[PDB]
């Protein structure tokens, strides 16, 4: 019935402004509010602001009221950012009801959300990444190796095994931002000891905006 | 900010079963209560709005209850498609507020972790920073802590743990703890340990590494 779709700079410095807008189509835009809510990682989901959509009245969370903006598709402009604003940002309509029997409204509930568009604060420059190998196992029947792949920024990088013939066993974790500003994972797949010694595991590590590539042989000490 | 609390954080479940999950609120927010359903890195979307209003399309096997501080979400006989994580919202006035979410996994039986260590690679030595990586893999339930201890001795701070979902195949988890010293620490220590403690485990399973060795 309703779609959202919301876009911007995937990445803003330090004290600069955060930019997002989100298209609506579907219904009549005037008729509606709509707005926006973030969800930063490791944190809950945090409301910023819902807007009439005929007249752009409407409120923001007290707690970022002095830096937002939002206008009428709607936008969300937010000053002075700094790393705690690295969000998953979500267009959204809001519904309301009125409270009476009086004259006292109800805030805001969410019927309907956007995918969501990810924006990261960050005063790291593109760097690509190092890859060091995790080697250890003739004793157990199975053996673990890895990749380590760190010291890269921004997100993504990709990791595969053997050109990508190698799939059952593989766990690549999430990456971890380091106090450094880049970000590291492991890649891991576990395989038959007696493979060791006459197959060889090569992990590929692709950094697609540094346009980086790694091949890493991953070798008994 | 109006207080919004969420109990359990996780509960693990089978599909048939009965489920309850509970949302508490610092003060009397009436009946103005919604529920929201997020899946990873997709979009949320509202179950229940006004404590127990189903919002259209939703299947009747979820219900919400209760008003004033205490409100509760019941999913009857839980389907596969129901593992996910949920949230209440207070909406009686401004800003909503979010409850920080109970995630809904799936039950197997328990399962040790395999553990494993990786010393520090030579060129990593080298480039003066060193990271040692232990891992814990395909265990089950997620609740697992490991111990880092340098020549005996406990090693606290300069650890990162990072964990896998839930595996679509056998519903385990898999862990690595990352431990990060510059080089100079490194070399100051022989033995490197990593000790895992699990439900799985009846004792506590330590995995060492002689730096050098």
């Amino acid at each position: 019935q309703v779609q959202l779709q919301e876009s911007g700079p995937g990445l803003v410095k330090p004290s600069e402004t955060l930019s997002v807008t989100c298209a609506v189509s579907g219904v009549s835009f005037s008729s509606f509010w709509w707005g926006w809510i973030r969800q930063s990682p490791g944190k809950g989901l945090e409301w910023i602001g819902t807007i009439y959509g005929s007249s752009g009245r409407g409120e923001y969370n007290p707690s970022l009221k002095s830096r937002t903006t939002i206008s009428r598709q709607i936008s969300l402009e937010l000053t002075s950012v700094t790393a705690a604003d690295t969000a998953i940002y979500y267009c959204s309509r809001g519904l309301f009801q009125p409270n009476g029997f009086s004259f006292t409204l109800t805030s805001y509930w969410f019927d309907v959300w956007g995918p969501g568009v990810p924006v990261t604060v960050s005063s790291a420059s593109t760097k690509g990444p190092s890859v060091f190998p995790l080697a250890p196992s003739t004793s157990e029947s199975t053996a673990a190796l890895g990749c380590l792949v760190k010291d890269y920024f921004p997100e993504p990088v990709t990791v595969s095994w053997n050109s990508g013939s190698l799939t059952s066993g593989v766990h690549t974790f999430p990456a971890v931002l380091q106090s450094s500003g880049l970000y590291s994972l492991s890649s891991v797949v576990t395989v038959p000891s007696s493979s060791l010694g006459t197959q060889t595991y090569v992990c590929n590590v692709n950094h697609k905006p540094s346009n980086t590539k790694v091949d890493k042989r991953v070798e008994i000490k | 900010d109006i207080q919004v609390t969420q109990s359990p954080s996780s509960l693990s479940a089978s599909v048939g079963d009965t489920v309850t999950i509970s949302c508490r609120t610092s003060q009397s927010i009436s009946t103005w209560l919604a529920w929201y359903q997020v899946k990873p890195g997709k979009a949320p979307k509202l179950l229940i709005y006004t404590a127990s209003s189903l919002a259209s399309g939703v299947p009747s096997r979820f219900s919400g209850s209760g008003s004033g501080t205490d409100f509760t979400l019941t999913i009857s006989s839980l389907q596969s498609e129901d593992f996910a994580t949920y949230y209440c919202q207070q909406y009686i006035s401004l800003p909503p507020t979010f409850g920080l979410g109970t995630k809904v996994e799936i039950k197997r039986a328990v399962a040790a972790p395999s553990v494993f260590i990786f010393p520090p690679s030579e060129d990593q030595v080298k480039s003066g920073t060193v990271s040692v990586v232990c891992l814990l893999n395909n265990f089950y339930p997620r609740e697992a802590s490991v111990k880092w201890k340098v020549d005996g001795v406990l090693k606290t701070g300069n650890s990162q743990e990072s964990v896998t979902e839930q595996d679509s195949k056998d519903n385990t988890y898999s862990l690595s703890s990352t431990l990060t010293l510059s080089n100079t620490d490194y070399q100051s220590h022989n033995v490197y340990a990593c000790e895992v403690t699990h439900q799985g485990l009846s004792s506590p399973v330590t995995k060492s590494f002689n730096r050098g060795e």
